[PDB]
């Protein structure tokens, strides 16, 4: 979740995966490998309140269920899912239920971006920030909207996924702003 | 009968042709038509090997209609009106003549359309009241563009009734089939 989701080349993620079991059966001797590891490594705390090895049927039909659901309350377009968006879902999840996470999804345009989140803000409870954009946009209006989000997760207590583009991030001395803040 | 039996590859390719080689010129579109039609003879798909995209998609009817119009005698530039017609998503039309503002501002007559560009000092205000109203626009020049109607162009997810439409930044929207901005 750390590092083979970040490479661009698949080649890149199998190498990673073939050295993760390398590795694992190298420093944890005498434990068999099929228990030890195996292809769909998954987790999530909704199939019970651990994360438990989750296998490929009941996490499809998770996320079959899940999409299921989800047709009639937000989405009037069908949402495709299939193993990258399944994967994709999940791993975001897991950024938000972890402290402090902080993700930087790079990728082509389109393609799943500021609607996966919007999806998984809306089934987790989560509540959506988006900044617009005008003319004269100074660093005082951010300042200002990141002052209110900053007192509405922790002043009044409430798990922020604070969504940003591009068309917001035009001026320049504002962007360190979010560097020290992480 | 037989255009129900062999409809898949042509009207496949005709759609291809409408989505993806809108970009490319007379060269690159029939490159592009010839290959799918080969790779799609080679998909046991026996379909009319003679075929071109102004008298498969499109009609005599408004061919002529647009001969007898401004248009000048010119396949590409009557290819080019078909796609101004069957097409999904807002475009840009990338154009040397300008040519087409005539044609907008000739033929859009009943909805009181307004001339507006994009270096007029009629934009800071004039397209607010353009979203407001919810009228077509062929807005021009984009080197100074707006990242403000970038919703416009992204067409968001956002149901709570039903109105006119418009796809505003702050403010909520709705869905119908009438306008379309250029
Ligand atoms: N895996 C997928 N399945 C179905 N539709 C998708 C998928 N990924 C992206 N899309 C579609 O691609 C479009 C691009 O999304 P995007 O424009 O980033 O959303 P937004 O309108 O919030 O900016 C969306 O309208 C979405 O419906």
């Amino acid at each position: 979740r750390l590092f083979q989701d970040r490479l661009v080349e698949d080649e890149e993620r199998r190498w990673t995966d073939e050295n993760i079991d390398t590795v694992a059966l190298k420093h944890f001797p005498n434990i068999d490998r099929e228990k030890a590891m195996s292809r769909p490594i998954l987790y999530s705390n909704w199939l019970s309140k651990d994360y438990i090895p989750v296998d490929q049927e009941e996490l499809r039909d998770y996320v079959k269920a899940r999409l299921k659901v989800f047709y009639e309350e937000e989405l009037d377009v069908p949402l495709v899912l299939f193993n990258e968006v399944l994967d994709h879902v999940l791993r975001i999840d897991r950024i938000f239920r972890q402290p402090q996470g902080h993700l930087l999804l790079i990728g082509v345009s389109g393609a799943g971006k500021t609607t996966l989140s919007r999806f998984v803000a809306w089934m987790n409870g989560l509540s959506v920030y988006q900044i617009k954009v005008h003319r004269k946009y100074t660093g005082e209006d951010f300042d200002e909207d990141l002052r209110t989000v900053l007192r509405r997760s922790g002043c009044k207590n409430e798990k922020i996924a604070f969504i940003m583009d591009e068309s917001n991030v035009l001026d320049s001395g504002f962007l360190e702003r979010m560097n020290t803040l992480l | 009968k037989n255009q129900m039996s062999t409809i898949a590859g042509d009207c496949l390719l005709s759609a291809a042709f409408i989505a993806y080689a809108g970009y490319f010129d007379q060269q690159m579109r029939q490159n592009l038509f010839t290959t799918w039609s080969h790779h799609l003879q080679q998909a046991n798909i026996q379909f009319r090997t003679d075929i071109a995209r102004t008298e498969y998609l499109s009609n005599a009817d408004e061919r002529l209609r647009w001969q007898a119009s401004s248009l000048p005698a010119d396949d590409l530039c009557t290819e080019n009106a078909i796609m101004l017609k069957r097409f999904n998503r807002y475009p840009l039309i990338i154009d040397p003549s300008g040519q087409a503002t005539e044609f907008i501002m000739n033929e859009y007559k009943d909805r009181k359309i307004t001339r507006t560009s994009f270096l007029d000092d009629a934009f800071r205000k004039n397209l607010e009241s353009a979203l407001r109203f919810g009228n077509p626009l062929l807005v021009q020049d984009v080197e100074s563009y707006d990242p403000v109607l970038n919703p416009v162009l992204n067409r968001e997810v956002r149901r709570t009734g039903g109105r006119v439409l418009i796809t505003l930044g702050d403010q909520d929207i709705d869905l119908s089939p009438s306008f379309v901005i250029f």
